[PDB]
């Protein structure tokens, strides 16, 4: 399957989650993978922008 | 031709011998490479993205919006 | 077995080497031409036959021509 | 030899919809009314001209961001519901590969076939090989007897050794799914038969044959019968007999050593068995059977061709015909074509055999019907006489 | 079945769907139909032209 | 001794998944409209101004608050549903943790086999140890039989001794969940061999067998079979016969007592049972023996090396061999090339034997596909001269 191929939501999804996988075989050496922090904190940082976003435009209101 | 500006004429020419080379290394590059489910959903979506926003820009380009906001 | 022109065709054997237009100083190649009956296949699904009949038939893009399309 | 199997596959069941059974009459008014409605308010906005009406009017009646999901309650109320379209659109595509599966194992029983068919079969012009696969047809009732006593007499349509399956649980007419039951018609309809295969006549069912039709298709086919049946069974097992009116037409005959008779000879070797009348049956040897028995095997099985157009075969032929000999009836008349399972019809100048339809496997008539058999795989005189001469350059 | 004779919307849309499929066979080479992508870019020509049709409204609005 | 045991693992069943339908035209219509109207509002506001307008504007059209739980019938109504992900992500990880479990049962196995077949097969260097495990092999056919007649001629895979049970319930290939699919395909793929085992070549079954490749290549793999079979066969159950138009290359020969013959003796002690000729075979005990029959025990078994390119040997040869005695023959001829499931080829300069796969249990052929099959434990001269003087050393 080389090029630029289609491929389904399942398979973009199926990706995510090895390239998650491989990440914490990375940085840490188990792969028991019953929770993971590494998605935890990269919701903390979506917050974190969403945010900044959300005041940015409760900026923009005033005039 | 048109401008005789030659900003215009280097952007020109420089988009000329880029874009085709750019065509033929995304040609040799892209049979021969593995690429991940994520990036090809993104190549899809490019296509459709880049379809959509026409028919807006049609209707600017007639001024169908300004004819119509003052009839 | 035919008796061919060099440039392919096979002669008809039920004519003579005049009529066929050979002549003195001509050349002829000696075939066995493989039998070339065979059932006919069918397929009844208008969608499917269009797709194999051109697959079969046509050329597709190839990333050997994308090269020199794009060197072009 | 090549392979053949037979196989039995269950045709797939198509799908079942049921069918909309139409939206009640108020529904229409209620429709017509809602949008009213909704003309009757974005119209008193215009009429009102205040930014705060054109504000009012659109913000209170946004039903639609939850109206897209209460489209489920559609098919609660008897709403229209297109929406179950992809789900079904997705059966079809299923069903319809599933049944491509089927159609490509339904070709490679076929090449199956073709190559066994026309291993046993070749073609006439093929036979100047003359060599090698000659004469290796067999007397004994097993094994080679499937194809000793058959010949190749045309091509044509055929059953295959798939077996379609009856696509049990079919749904009832108004429920049938219209692409995927005409689809399964389509396919019944034309995977039913391979196309182009040698079609065969046995020897073994028939007293006789009797060939109608134009003078020079029948002689074409004659030929390509008594030249298949020299490559495909020896001098030995097969001996051939010629009675004409025309010997002009049977002189490239001569050549092929199973008309030869063995009891007289001559200066060129083995008389030829050709006489030019039914009278001139000096030979009497083959006369002296009883009524033929169709098999289901003699020394020598004689075919007997007449193209002599004489009344006096039926003398010495009754209407069961003789032992060990068959015959074939150029000529066509009354007295040969007293059995249409027997005729063999030219009904386009081609070459088209009409004739009745029989079983592929005990060569028995299968139904009364004339009906489109072979197209004759004639040949003509100089290739006859090419075979010939290859033929006459042996002796085993 | 000549003429205008009636027919169900179970046949038009099976119809549409032989007419998607020939489509597909007619410009790629591939019947195989789990996902096929003519469906969703003319969805995507919908988007444009809805797109445009509602920001004509939004323009008959002003006066 | 060591200890091994197979066993039988069902591998599990992979996920399943419905695939997605896809969303009618009218629903981006729908969608369109919204945003239409979202945004229409939004700018009213803007052209409105008024603080009491701006509020209103979004105080009404919240209903997301809703809408979050509301998404549950996005199920029902046929919208995108992109929030079933965390549970078959759960799924995901909870089939490829069992699959650990069942790639660490399998390591363990291929670790209790690796240490047997070492154990009964050590490395050709090894071999140097001579005293304890030396010459331990019986002669009787059950026990040490299964290692008897058998030589460990290089290093390559085999099967393990799990046996993977089928994944039975295998969903339907639109339904395959990709990430479980493919990893049970890896599965299947990799765990199918142990990777560097001992590979082993039975003498018992092959009346010989015939080396084919560069002639260091062949030497080596034969001086390791040589000193292999001295170090794990006694001189009473197996000897040794080279024949030669080279003795230098098998001088180292004569201290290895398996070579001594009994019958003479000379000054050095036993005759050395080599010979520069087949014609040189004044022994004439093992040519009255009959054809070979392969086994499923000789009281020796003479092995008969000979890279003396003869065509002397077909008299005394037959196409199936002498009783007693196994063969091999260097510097592969068509003689004996004539099995090719007796030919070793070297087919990369390394030494990569290929041959025919046969069965790890009774060392027949399984299929005629000539495929990879050992790299072959060469060893040097020096090596084997060095274990030949430890193994004239010991005289039980």
């Amino acid at each position: 399957g080389y090029g630029l191929g289609l491929s389904t939501r399942t398979q973009v999804t199926g990706y995510q989650f090895l390239a998650r996988r491989t990440a914490m075989a990375l940085t840490r050496w188990r792969v028991r993978m019953e929770v993971e922090p590494g998605r935890r904190q990269v919701l903390a940082v979506v917050a974190s922008v969403s945010a900044a976003g959300v005041i940015c435009l409760g900026a923009l209101l005033w005039s | 031709l048109v401008s005789g500006s030659p900003a215009v004429l280097s952007a020109g020419v420089a988009v000329l011998v880029l874009l085709p080379a750019a065509g033929l290394t995304a040609a040799a590059v892209v049979p021969n490479t593995i690429y991940s489910p994520l990036f090809r959903k993104i190549v899809e979506w490019i296509e459709y993205l880049c379809l959509m926003p026409i028919f807006p820009l049609a209707l600017w380009l007639m001024n169908v919006y300004e004819a119509i906001r003052y009839r | 077995w035919m008796l061919c022109l060099v440039d392919g065709t096979p002669l008809r054997p039920n004519l003579s080497l005049t009529e066929q237009e050979v002549y003195d100083g001509d050349r002829l190649w000696l075939k066995f031409l493989e039998d070339t009956e065979h059932r006919s296949e069918v397929i009844e699904h208008i969608s499917t036959a269009v797709a194999t009949n051109l697959s079969k038939r046509f050329a597709p893009i190839d990333p050997v021509v994308a090269v020199q399309v794009g060197a072009t | 030899a090549p392979v053949v199997k037979p196989e039995n596959i269950v045709l797939p069941t198509p799908l079942s919809v049921p069918p909309p059974e139409g939206k009640p009459w108020w529904l229409v008014v209620v429709g017509v009314l809602v949008v009213g409605l909704l003309v009757g308010m974005v119209g008193m906005t215009v009429a009102s001209g205040s930014r705060l009406f054109l504000g009012a009017g659109a913000i209170f009646p946004i039903f639609m961001i939850g109206g897209v999901a209460m489209m489920m309650f559609g098919g609660r109320f008897g709403g229209q519901q297109q929406m179950s379209r992809p789900k079904l659109d997705a059966m079809r595509a299923q069903f319809m590969l599933m049944l491509d599966m089927l159609r490509e194992t339904a070709q490679e029983s076929a090449d199956s076939m073709d190559a066994n068919y026309r291993w046993f079969h070749p073609a006439p012009t093929t036979l100047a090989a003359a060599v090698g696969s000659s004469r290796m047809w067999e007397r004994q009732p097993d094994g080679k007897d499937l194809n000793f006593g058959v010949v190749r007499v045309g091509v044509g349509m055929t059953r295959p050794e798939v077996t379609w399956g009856e696509p049990q649980n079919m749904p009832t007419d108004i429920e049938l799914e219209p692409v995927t039951g005409k689809a399964l018609q389509e396919f019944g309809r034309y995977q039913s038969v391979v196309y182009n295969l040698p079609k065969m006549v046995s020897l073994l069912v028939e007293p006789w044959y009797s060939l109608v039709g134009e003078r020079e298709q029948v002689l074409g086919l004659t030929r390509a019968i008594i030249c298949q049946l020299a490559f495909s069974h020896g001098p030995d097992h097969v001996q051939m007999i010629v009675v004409t009116s025309d010997p002009d037409r049977w002189d490239w005959v001569k050549w092929i050593p199973h008309f030869g008779d063995p009891r007289r000879r001559d200066a060129a070797g083995n008389a030829r068995m050709v006489y030019t009348s039914v009278r001139e049956f000096a030979t009497e040897q083959a006369e002296l059977f009883a009524g033929r028995g169709s098999f289901t095997t003699p020394t020598p099985h004689h075919v007997i061709i007449s193209d002599i157009e004489d009344p006096q075969w039926e003398y010495v032929i009754s209407s069961e015909g003789v032992d060990g000999v068959t015959f074939f009836d150029l000529t066509g008349s009354p007295l040969w074509t007293g059995a249409p399972q027997r005729v063999l019809r030219f009904t386009d100048s081609a070459g088209v055999i009409e004739t009745l339809p029989r079983d592929r496997d005990t060569w028995m008539v299968i139904d009364d019907n004339a009906w489109f058999f072979a197209l004759a795989d004639q040949m003509s005189e100089a290739d006859a006489e090419q075979f010939a001469h290859q033929m006459a350059h042996w002796r085993l």
